């Protein structure tokens, strides 16, 4: 009986290979060939935000785009102002080793989590004037690797067990366990509508998930190693994937395939964050080369190297708005670019 | 502009704290990270004093944080990158149980030549010595049958054995180290160096071994700042 | 001519002091990794360099060529003021570099508690303010003349020099205080210091070259070629009936000048952390 | 997709011959560390072999050195474990699990119980 | 007897994935397309704004 679920397993992926095969009519690459290169684009550090005791794992940006909140392994949880360079607050974390941290859109709470297995809930609009531990979201047995808000109530987080949560905040539960990843989950992203979000893991795969029903929906796959970073596409019907094999995969919620390949033969280090930048056609991936290339993402290749970081760029988010991007990195220190 | 002049001064105030803070942490403190495997005694290290433990102890008034990971799951190779900028990597080795001893070097192996952990010296901690002198005097399991290399060694001239310590158990132990020393000295490069050391589950100088082996790699670390080595 | 050639080949030593402590000075100053506390002894030095190769040097240049001093009395004791304080401090400065590398080679496990920021602004005062006090409180009061100023007056006076003279009291201080106390600490602290790196060095390849000796060998020379001929012949002036020539006596000075052109070099260049931060731009 | 499909294994008596062999599609074979890993029935994971990205680098485990020899094909992109002389001991299910990533030295989590890129395996039986 | 179940699950999935209707390639690069072309010039790190606007300057 083993055999046959495997015969119907490897029968399904092959009629989702040929269902792929036969929605691939063209290339993304020879359809976007009539597009003009937009030529060698120039981003220089306009902010330096120094502080930082110790690496910079993550960060996030606000959607006000003044207010980002980034996570260093010291302990501390920094909301800086980068219009002005100036630390709104500098909230001491109980554990650490923080490898996550999150701005909610409204921009009441900031949520943090790492090695300690814990998602913790900051308030940063207390009517007394200070930081205080919100909430201590538990059940995750696994480092977490990104938490994202849906709302001041709903936060969803990838855990390094292979499984995401949607947590209730107020309740502290979880709503619904995301199953069906082999190798831990290093990143989230959330869907423009907040409705489908996608998670790339340590098993080559990516996987689209619903937020209300709970269950996977398209699992993506075409990657060479473990996924360290993935983003959405600005329209919402599309995604790209970071992982350690120093390539670049963009796919399509529609489609349900790989469409493009964003690696060249000059890089050797993997990738471990990945941003576009407000239209889809800049797409800005850390690499552990201590600098973040900008990879065309309609045409395909490299057209910019954002250099300046003496260590691994961990971290790397572009505001809502598109003015600018932040690329944190382990020499204890965020440079905002634009 | 009033609230911006505010802004500024809070801003100042918190940047002192952080100085503060960064002060009062990194002087006379050093952090380590304590890995093992189950079977191995990593808990029981040092004699005196959810998702991550915390030992704190103090041997010349010099603070030592040992983080021992115990709550992921099997698979190391990314929440492992987090301890790149500690001091040293407390790796203890069950030298009695030589089947995982080849996994064991095979971790070892992974960290040393880890493109993070290249830089982090392992402090090495041999432990379960008694039990590996009793399992080798007995003789019941021959390490030559988990490794067809121990036949052909013998004890390093180097070597100084306890006065109430069999031949064969010295080899044993010293070709066990040997076998770490091996992975160790063939991609070491100069920023990073292995500290073995032959402890029990009785021995209370594992503090002493750790501060000792901490000033030698920090003290390797100045040299090489200020070229002298 | 002669005059001319001399001329150029110490303005070749003013330009070298300038430009390397500039550097220096820059450095430490605009990028922020370079702000440890231990860089901040090392830009103190540099501005104590710089302000000798701006202030003193360029000026006994035309004094050492000239051998005549036409800018009056009150100006010729303040110049040697700043000689002597900026001499001292740069000394003062080489002995609190070595205390700091000794810290941090001898006790590792508690160098960041030791050598902080409030400990280096303390050396740094320290090296600027005692050789103040001690050249303004010596000379002005004429300690250094005091006893031989007869002497002085005929040897010196009469032929308008501004070379300063000390006595045999004096000369014992100055050498005390200038040479042997910043000194014999240094050299005692590099010598523990290439005991220690030679063990760790030899300790290394036994587990598995000697760099501890290009080094200390520059970080030591430098500073004894350059001030020894100056402070041994100085101090031993007064116990031997001052029968050297002036010429070798500007060389003498000149030597100590040209240390604070090595200085920058030695003490930063030398050093491949410096040199990555400097070839960023 | 990566996928790594094992062909080989069977009942043999001991002193046998048995050449294993793991075809590895949907990644550069060329560019990743390769290992053998073979889990004995009521036993974890055990790492049994291993070759380089080249084939210079070849290490295996004690238990089967002078025994076992591995060897890789780049441009058929598939690896063997040439298993002859085997001995009752020997009895396991057998795994080709590459590396986590390429042009790396390390492979720092390979003998996991879910290792992702790990093959389905052959059970070897020797009696 | 998980291992069944997780294949089950497995196929299940795979199934609920087949069955979901797939767009042409080729449409997706013309959607992809268009939505960039429409917000080209809304993106100020593809065509650098002006220092007046930029608020990093
Ligand atoms: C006169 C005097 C001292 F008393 C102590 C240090 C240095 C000097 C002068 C002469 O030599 C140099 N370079 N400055």
């Amino acid at each position: 009986e083993l055999d046959q679920l495997r015969q119907e397993a490897e029968q399904l992926k092959n009629q989702i290979r040929d269902a792929r095969k036969a929605c691939a009519d063209a290339t993304l690459s020879q359809i976007t060939n009539n597009i003009d290169p937009v030529g060698r684009i120039q981003m220089r550090t306009r902010r330096t935000l120094r502080g930082h005791l110790a690496k910079i794992y993550a960060m996030h940006w606000g959607t006000d785009s003044r207010l980002l909140v980034s996570a260093s392994q010291d302990g501390k949880l920094i909301i800086w102002d980068s219009y002005t360079t100036n630390k709104v607050h500098a909230i001491p974390l109980r554990s650490s080793w923080v490898m996550t941290c999150a701005y909610a859109p409204s921009g009441n709470y900031v949520a943090c989590g790492g090695l300690d297995n814990i998602c913790s809930i900051y308030n940063l609009k207390t009517r007394e004037g200070n930081v205080r531990v919100s909430r201590e979201l538990a059940g995750h047995t696994g480092y977490l690797s990104c938490c994202r808000f849906l709302d001041d109530n709903q936060i969803v987080t990838s855990s390094g067990d292979t499984t995401c949560a949607l947590w209730d905040i107020e309740t502290g539960q979880q709503t619904t366990t995301f199953t069906g990843h082999t190798g831990d989950v290093m990143s989230l992203s959330l869907a423009p509508d907040t409705r489908l979000f996608v998670s790339g893991a340590c098993d080559a795969s990516a996987k689209l998930w619903d937020v209300r029903e709970g269950m996977c929906r398209q699992t993506f796959t075409g990657h060479e190693s473990d996924i360290n970073a993935i983003c959405f596409f600005p329209n919402g019907n599309a995604f790209a994937t970071g992982s350690d094999d120093a390539t670049c995969r963009l796919f399509d919620l529609r489609a349900d395939q790989e469409l493009m390949t964003y690696s060249h033969d000059n890089i050797i280090c993997g990738i471990t964050s990945v941003s576009f930048s407000k239209s889809g056609r800049l797409l800005l991936a850390g690499y552990d080369d201590f600098n973040c290339n900008v990879w065309d993402a309609l045409k395909a290749d490299r057209a910019g190297v954002l250099a300046g970081h003496d260590n691994r760029v961990s971290c790397l988010g572009v505001t809502d708005d598109g003015m600018a991007v932040a690329t944190g990195s382990w020499d204890s220190f965020l440079k905002i670019w634009n | 502009s009033a609230e911006d002049k505010a802004a500024a001064e809070r801003s100042k105030m918190i940047d002192k704290n952080l100085r503060e803070d960064g002060e009062k942490a990194a002087a006379a403190t050093h952090r380590l990270l304590l890995l093992g495997a189950d079977n191995s005694g990593k808990s029981t290290i040092v004699k005196q004093m959810s998702g991550i433990f915390e030992t704190k102890f103090q041997v010349d008034k010099v603070n030592f944080h040992m983080f021992d990971v115990g709550a992921q799951r099997d698979e190391r190779r990314k929440w492992i990158q987090c301890f790149n900028d500690v001091t040293a990597i407390i790796f203890v080795v069950d030298s009695s149980d030589y089947n995982r001893l080849q996994e064991a070097l095979n971790d070892f192996k992974s960290i040393w030549n880890n493109r993070w952990l290249r830089t982090i010296s392992v402090i090495l901690f041999l432990n379960k010595q008694d039990l590996l002198a009793e399992k080798v005097l007995a003789g019941k399991s021959k390490i030559e049958d988990y490794f067809p290399e121990f036949a052909r060694y013998t004890t390093p001239e180097d070597a100084t054995p306890e006065p109430g310590e069999d031949p064969r158990v010295t080899r044993a132990k010293y070709f066990i180290r040997d076998e770490f020393l091996r992975i160790s000295t063939a991609s070491g490069d100069g920023r990073h160096y292995c500290y073995p050391h032959f402890t029990c589950s009785v021995d209370t100088e594992n503090a002493r071994r750790i501060f000792n082996d901490c000033r030698d790699i920090i003290q390797r670390m100045h040299l090489r700042q200020y070229e002298l080595l | 001519e002669v005059q001319a050639s001399l001329y150029s080949l110490m303005s070749l030593i003013i330009l070298a002091t300038l430009v390397g402590n500039l550097i220096v000075i820059i450095s430490i100053s605009h990028f922020k990794q370079l702000h440890t506390p231990t860089n901040w002894l090392l830009h103190s030095m540099a501005i104590v360099d710089f302000l000798l190769g701006c202030l003193i040097m360029p000026c006994s240049m035309v004094r050492t060529v000239e051998r005549c001093w036409y800018f009056g009395e009150i100006l010729c004791k303040v110049h040697t003021s700043t000689d002597i304080m900026l001499s001292s401090a740069s000394i003062f400065h080489l002995a609190f570099i070595s205390i700091d590398r000794y810290c941090a080679v001898c006790d590792p496990l508690r160098y960041k508690a030791k050598i902080n920021i409030s400990t280096i602004l303390v050396m740094i005062l320290v090296s600027w303010s005692l050789p103040a006090v001690y050249a303004f409180g010596m000379i002005f009061l004429e300690l250094n003349l005091k006893g031989v100023e007869e002497l002085y007056r005929s040897q010196v006076s009469d032929l308008g020099g501004c070379s300063p003279f000390f006595s045999k009291v004096s000369g014992v201080l100055a050498f005390m205080t200038s040479f042997y106390i910043p000194g014999s600490v240094m050299l005692f602290v590099y010598y523990r210091i290439y005991f220690i790196a030679k063990g760790q060095a030899r300790s290394i390849n036994r587990t598995n070259e000697t760099k501890a000796a290009k080094t200390l060998g520059i970080m030591v020379g430098v500073f004894l070629v350059c001030w020894c001929p100056f402070f041994l012949c100085t101090v031993l002036d007064p116990f031997l009936g001052y029968v050297i020539p002036p010429s070798l006596n500007d060389a003498l000075y000149w030597f100590g000048y040209l240390n604070s052109a090595l200085n920058p070099m030695v003490y930063a260049f030398f050093y491949p952390w410096f040199r990555r931060a400097l070839k960023m731009v | 997709q990566v996928q790594l499909q094992e062909s080989g294994g069977g009942l043999v008596q001991p002193g046998g011959s048995l050449r294993l062999s793991c075809a590895a599609s949907g990644f550069t074979f060329s560019n990743y560390k390769m290992n053998w890993v073979r889990q004995a029935p009521g036993k974890g994971l055990e790492w049994v072999s291993d070759i380089s990205q080249s084939g210079a680098s070849i290490s295996y485990t004690g238990s089967v050195k002078g025994r076992f020899t591995i060897s890789r094909d780049n441009a058929k992109n598939t690896l063997y474990l040439q298993m002859n002389s085997l001995k009752p001991e020997d009895t396991a299910v057998y795994y080709c699990a590459r590396c986590p990533a390429p042009f790396t030295r390390d492979c720092f989590d390979v003998t996991s119980t879910t290792y992702a890129y790990r093959g389905q395996g052959t059970q070897v039986t020797v009696s | 007897t998980a291992s069944i179940a997780q294949a089950r699950k497995l196929v299940e999935q795979l199934k609920m994935e087949a069955n979901i209707d797939r767009i042409k390639v080729s449409k997706a690069a013309a959607d992809l397309m268009a939505y960039c072309e429409a917000h080209a010039k809304e993106d100020p790190l593809l065509t650098p704004v002006p220092a007046s606007e930029n608020p990093f300057r």
